[PDB]
């Protein structure tokens, strides 16, 4: 019947940024209402859009992608920014038309020692291009030499584990974001 | 970027004390923007203080300051509040206001001393 | 997380020096540790590096056989051992840390990945 964002939301287990997650929504009424709302998200921007008016408004094309970052690292989710997660591992377009939800999630995404299950590319040869998503693990060539498959000097593994801890400030907390586009493209 | 926060309000006031907090934001829709206040004492991390939300309708509090602070907006204004009363050393800190977590939403900050 | 250095200051040509870098609040289970040359007006450059539960290390070509990575018996204190200073060793370094996927290796020359620094010691060889 209604639009299924409690999955997306609810969902236990969340995706590295760098492999970000993707649900299409569609044929459904929604009552976003009941979410921009909450005062549990600490974080709510929308773009391009009035909240207040998204019940009065009808779209072709509506995806929800979930990932998590550090605290520090939600200002990049935006049109127009960057930074190693705007270039390197979710990038949205400058006439984005949606709204970026976040919330700390520390105390299901940390534990002492270190969470390594959560990861984000530091390196990349070049930005990505909006909501491009690369999930490669080739050794990234700092350096002129070429690496051969071997980590080393100017040769790096291109993917940053968070390691993150409860004790840590909430700029570097985890924080789990839900980014709802808004497309008014040319499409029933 | 573009995004400019400028804190202000915090003082020097002896436990007990009162005092409000302005945050004037530019460079991006303040109207469609869930708001936070965080704050990091001299020697510890940064810390969540409270929420608002886009139409001010619903609200939320860190435990320590529970029942003591309270949040606001002003869309009109572009500002953002925060009223601090019966203020305790624990208070101690620099003050920011974001729409995004943490302290280095790029704006410097207002200062808040509780000692006397 | 702090890390305090101690260890610089004015050494001769060919002269010795030994870093210290205390490791207290790390509670990470797997990280690294590098020492970075900060020299005016160029990127910051890693000299040294190894990883916690291996002690594999990993050097630069500009100092390798003279610079040394350790830690310390209680493992608080990461030392740098400087030997053979030349006049290109000239610069502030400093320590620093951060989380490392395990199974994989520390990177050395760029300062990615690195959390948490030292405030750093200047290390003049004249």
């Amino acid at each position: 019947n209604l639009c299924p964002f409690g999955e997306v939301f609810d969902a236990t287990r969340f995706a590295s940024v760098y492999a970000w997650n993707r649900k299409r929504i569609s044929n459904c009424v929604a009552d976003y209402s009941v979410l921009y709302n909450s005062a549990s998200f600490s974080t709510f921007k929308c773009y391009g859009v009035s909240p207040t008016k998204l019940n009065d408004l009808c779209f072709t094309n509506v995806y929800a992608d979930s990932f998590v970052i550090r605290g520090d690292e939600v200002r990049q989710i935006a049109p127009g920014q960057t930074g190693k997660i705007a270039d390197y591992n979710y990038k949205l377009p400058d006439d984005f038309t949606g709204c970026v939800i976040a919330w700390n999630s520390n105390n299901l995404d940390s534990k002492v020692g270190g969470n390594y299950n959560y990861l984000y590319r530091l390196f990349r040869k070049s930005n990505l291009k909006p909501f491009e998503r690369d999930i490669s693990t080739e050794i990234y060539q700092a350096g002129s030499t070429p690496c051969n498959g071997v980590e080393g000097f100017n040769c790096y593994f291109p993917l940053q584990s968070y390691g993150f801890q409860p004790t840590n400030g909430v700029g570097y907390q985890p924080y789990r974001v839900v980014v709802l586009s808004f497309e008014l493209l040319h499409a029933p | 970027s573009q995004v400019q926060l400028v804190e202000s309000g915090g003082a020097l006031v002896q436990p007990g004390g009162s005092l409000r907090l302005s945050c004037v934001a530019s460079g991006f829709t303040f109207s469609s923007f869930a708001m936070g206040w965080y704050r990091q004492a001299p020697g510890k991390e940064c810390e969540w203080v409270a929420t608002i939300t886009i139409t001010g309708g619903s609200t939320n509090y860190a435990d320590s300051v529970k029942g003591r602070f309270t949040i606001s907006r002003d869309n009109a204004k572009n500002t953002l509040y925060l009223q601090m009363n019966s203020l305790k050393p624990e208070d101690t800190a620099v003050y920011y206001c974001n729409p995004d977590p943490g302290c280095r939403g790029g704006g410097q900050g207002t200062q808040v001393t509780v000692s006397s | 997380v702090q890390l305090v250095e101690s260890g610089g200051g004015l050494v001769q040509p060919g002269g010795s020096l030994r870093l210290s870098c205390e490791t207290s609040g790390i509670t990470l289970d797997y990280y690294a540790i590098g020492w970075f040359l900060q020299v005016p007006g160029k990127e910051r450059e890693g000299v040294a590096c190894m990883r916690n539960w291996d002690g594999s290390t990993l050097y630069a070509p500009s100092v390798k056989g003279r610079f040394t990575i350790s830690r310390d018996a209680d493992k608080e204190v990461a030392y740098l051992e400087m030997n053979s200073l030349k006049s290109e060793d000239t610069g502030v370094y400093y320590c620093a840390a951060g989380p490392l996927p395990p199974g994989h290796s520390c990177r050395i020359p760029t300062p990615l990945g690195y959390d948490d620094w030292g405030q750093g010691t200047q290390v003049t060889v004249s």
